């Protein structure tokens, strides 16, 4: 189980760390008090008004799909617990865990 | 829509804590001396001037605070922009703009 | 000759005589709409037979006397030939007060013991110093004890040697029965229906259902379910006054998950406030309140006195106090009080059968003493020297 | 194990480390090597960080934040733990078959390393 | 220029070869070619026999008071616990013991070549 954040942002503050994030959907808009790593990780990915993108609550993944004013804006509640399935094959453990960065091997061969 | 500044929220925050205190809500049935404050102010009583009443009062926390939902009590995750109450659902979302965002209902 | 034992406290006076029984009685006036020219006085309040929307005429404001009529009036009719009858020459009254109590506080306080009843001897004491003696009483071994007094107005923690308060480390913690009982009245006006003027009956339900939580989120995530796997979730009829004089938890057996029952009754439905309520004791900062809960505090107090002396205190935690009768107030601070304490020292948190009287029988205890003699202050040297040696005698 | 309450090195260089951890059990005070405070600052250890130490080795991994502090902040990309149940020190005795191949494997490249060749390596 | 794959694998699967430190042995006690540019031969043959620590120069070491401050250069028990005692003494001697045992775990192998066998056969 994972917590997925998908809306569309609204405002985006940073201050020297400390920041705010405003995001929306077109039933609810809230405001985050950001940490320093989710800070980092939107600071990495260019992250402005008005663009449509989904967080990774406990790892700061953050893809951004679109932009609206093109994706429509989320609808339901802005945080949801979801549940991902993963089927992951015996070689692909073993490549993923034979070195550092060795998922590498399951798409270049190199194993 | 419209936004409290910090001393709104801190006044709201402060009477809440203060109607905790009361003794009773409504009046008096029959209808027709001092307070705390008052024996505060005459005491005179200042800080760092021995083991008195001020200084006994806790400290803050050291762990942080706990957010929770102001019409369910259930975890928030959500912060309301207008004027800084949790919530946790678009139902509760909506109960509490229409009852104690902004105007206090 | 007699010994006079009373716990002035903010909500139920402990008044017994030292050779008899106690007796817990509130200690406030009450009014009410079905009189018209008629204040209740202590425990005149059982003669009502309607007390919802109850007006209470407290003494007490955050804990300190505040209004000297309403307590007068409550000690005269205490005092008087209903009650007790007490022979105010020829007796002695050992009387509670708060920490920290303020010097004109004190003052009237002697000044109407002394002049307006004219007591043989008067002890001031806290309730705190009669729980230590009494406990120091029961444990003979121990040097030292911590005592925490977690009562209708406020929650303070006092560590006690052997005959001395360590005021330098006394703790107070604004969460009391009170606030308690205020902010359940709060929450179920905001959620389900208005019961501010209530007060009577809202408090008898915190009594009733409230419990305090070993796992807080499991406890959340139980409640937040839906049918037989909520645990949590009770139903509460209110007394009417009627029909039901006080009121009853349903069964979980004739419970209805839909909510609509056929009889008529006004039936509130309480699931996570069970242990929302309770919790501000140990985390006063969920409703707002900017301070350290009674395990923090407990080990703040302790780590503030010396080094020597720490593992006698993390060994004679003893709770005392209304507050205290909670379920799995015990174990909950017992829990977070290891987790906090150092490994090496043996933590034991005791709770008596009657946290309410404690104080009383501490009280009872001390009166019984070959020295109690030469703790009282008599009228005959109040006279003279009263005033300045009320306050060198009594260690307020 | 526990989590870190109180991280201080102390001056004479750094004499030695003094760290405190906390469990449901109990705080233990520990005086460390003051080698392992170059692993601590590797693993960027602060106080609520819930750690283990080896003995033998003064190896440090930072497995989270603990718990407690997951609401310091309303969105941080952080792994929160629950405390560790046990004691601050934990002791176990037990027996492991490795094989000759094993250490051979083992002995045939180096570990670790900070300098240039072996990180490219 | 196109985004990169982002490969999605299970949380578990990254903790695959994890092992927790109770359940695992010390391998630093086979760790032959990390001796390698680190410890010389005068060190495993001549220094640590003669010089390695016994249970006793330990225990009187720490047994014993603080030393006396160096010389300046000049040019020319109401409170007290037996059980508590007891445990911090018993806590005292279980260090002194492990510290024994680790100082003899980490000096026990002897290097294949050496420091001085190496810098001796490599040519500029
Ligand atoms: N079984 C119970 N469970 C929970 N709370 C209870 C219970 N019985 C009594 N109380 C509470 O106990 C409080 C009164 O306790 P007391 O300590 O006797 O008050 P008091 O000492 O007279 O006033 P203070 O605090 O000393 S000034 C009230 O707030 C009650 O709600
Ligand atoms: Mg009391
Ligand atoms: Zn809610
Ligand atoms: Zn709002």
């Amino acid at each position: 189980e994972t917590e997925i954040i998908e809306g569309e942002v609204v405002e985006i503050q940073i201050d020297r760390k400390v920041g705010k994030l405003t995001l929306k959907t077109t039933e609810m808009e809230t405001i985050y008090d950001l940490g320093t790593k989710m800070i980092e990780s939107l600071t990495k990915d260019k992250v402005q008004a008005g663009d449509v993108i989904t967080i990774d609550k406990a790892t700061g993944k953050i893809s951004k799909l679109g932009r609206s004013f093109f994706v429509q804006c989320p609808d339901g509640e802005l945080q949801k617990r979801k549940e991902v399935v993963h089927t992951v094959s015996l070689h692909e453990i073993d490549v993923i865990n034979s070195r550092t960065q060795g998922f590498l091997a399951l798409f270049s061969g190199d194993t | 829509r419209r936004v409290l500044d910090r001393a709104a929220r801190q006044r709201r925050i402060n009477r809440q804590l203060e109607a905790l205190e009361n003794d009773n809500f409504q009046d008096d049935p029959h209808a027709g001396r001092k307070n705390f404050q008052a024996l505060l102010e005459e005491q005179n009583l200042s800080v760092a001037e021995g083991p008195n009443y001020l200084t006994a009062c806790a400290g803050p926390p050291s762990r942080p605070q706990r957010p929770f939902c102001a019409v369910c009590g259930f975890p928030s995750p959500y912060t309301c922009v207008s004027c800084g109450a949790r919530y946790c659902t678009v139902r509760c979302l909506g109960t509490h703009q229409e009852t104690r965002c902004l105007k206090w209902t | 000759m007699t010994t006079l034992v009373l716990d002035n406290g903010a909500y139920n006076a402990k008044i017994g005589y030292s050779h008899e029984n106690v007796s817990v009685i509130p200690n406030c006036q009450f009014r009410s709409k079905t009189a018209r020219l008629k204040t209740f006085t202590a425990n005149q309040i059982d003669e009502i037979k309607d007390p919802s929307g109850l007006f209470y005429i407290l003494p007490f404001q955050k804990g300190y006397l505040v209004n000297w009529d309403v307590q007068r009036q409550v000690w005269d009719y205490l005092f008087g030939k209903e009650m007790y009858q007490v022979d105010f020459l020829d007796t002695n009254i050992i009387i509670t007060e708060p920490y920290f109590n303020f010097t004109s506080i004190q003052e009237s306080m002697n000044e109407i013991l002394f002049e307006e009843y004219q007591f043989q001897a008067v002890l001031r004491v806290n309730a705190g110093a009669l729980s230590a003696h009494r406990y120091f009483r029961d444990n003979p071994s121990e040097l030292c004890c911590i005592i925490v007094d977690s009562g209708y107005s406020f929650t303070h923690i006092v560590p006690y040697c052997r005959s001395k308060k360590k005021k330098e480390a006394i703790i107070r913690i604004n969460v009391g029965g009170k606030l308690l009982t205020n902010h359940l009245k709060e929450i179920i006006s905001y959620r389900q229906l208005h019961v501010m003027d209530e007060t009577h009956v809202i408090n008898q339900v915190k009594e009733d259902v409230c419990y305090v939580s070993q796992d807080f989120y499991r406890d959340m995530d139980i409640a937040k379910l839906k049918g037989e796997e909520n645990t949590v979730m009770i139903d509460y009829v209110l007394p009417d006054f009627s029909t039901i004089k006080k009121g009853f938890c349903k069964p979980r057996e004739e419970m209805v998950l839909s909510g609509k029952y056929k009889s008529g009754e006004q039936i509130l439905r309480l699931a996570n406030e069970r242990f929302a309520v309770p919790e501000i004791l140990f985390n006063p900062s969920d409703i707002g309140i900017q301070e350290m809960g009674i395990p923090e505090a407990i080990v703040y107090s302790i780590q503030n006195l010396p080094e020597e002396m720490q593992p006698h205190f993390f060994k004679n935690i003893v709770l005392t106090g209304g507050n205290s009768l909670f379920p799995g107030f015990r174990d909950r601070v017992y829990s977070e009080v290891r987790c906090l304490t150092p490994t090496d020292y043996d933590v034991s948190v005791v709770l008596p059968e009657n946290p309410i009287t404690y104080a009383w029988e501490g009280g009872k205890l001390i009166s019984e003493n070959d020295d109690f003699e030469d703790m009282v202050v008599t009228r005959e040297d109040y006279e003279e020297n009263g005033h300045s040696v009320c306050e060198e005698k009594f260690d307020i | 194990e526990g989590e870190v309450t109180e991280l201080t090195p102390c001056e004479t260089t750094i004499s030695h480390v003094i760290i405190g951890l906390k469990t449901a059990k109990g705080t233990k005070q520990l005086k460390l090597d003051p080698s392992i405070f170059e692993s601590l600052q590797k693993e960027r250890v602060e106080a609520g960080d819930v750690i283990y130490i080896e003995a033998n080795s003064g190896a440090v991994k930072r497995q989270g934040r603990c718990d407690t502090y997951a609401t310091e902040f309303d969105l941080e990309a952080e792994e929160y733990v629950p405390l560790p149940k046990g004691d601050v020190h934990k002791k176990k005795e037990i027996i492991q078959d490795v094989t000759l191949h094993d250490l051979d494997v083992a002995n045939a490249r180096p570990q670790g390393g900070q300098d240039i060749l072996s990180m490219m390596g | 220029i196109t985004p990169g794959i982002c490969f999605s694998t299970a949380s578990l699967v990254l903790r695959a070869t994890d092992v927790h430190p109770l359940q695992r042995i010390d391998m630093g006690r086979f760790d032959l070619i990390g001796l390698e540019g680190r410890v010389s031969r005068y060190e495993a043959d001549t220094f640590l026999p003669r010089h390695r620590l016994s249970r006793r120069v330990l225990l009187e070491v720490a047994t014993a008071p603080d030393p006396p401050p160096r010389p300046k250069p000049v040019k020319m028990s109401p409170f007290y616990l037996d059980s508590l005692e007891e445990k911090r003494k018993r806590q005292r001697s279980e260090r002194l013991e492990r510290i024994f045992q680790l100082s003899e775990a980490h000096g026990a192998l002897a290097p294949v070549y050496g420091t001085e066998v190496l810098d001796f056969c490599t040519l500029p």
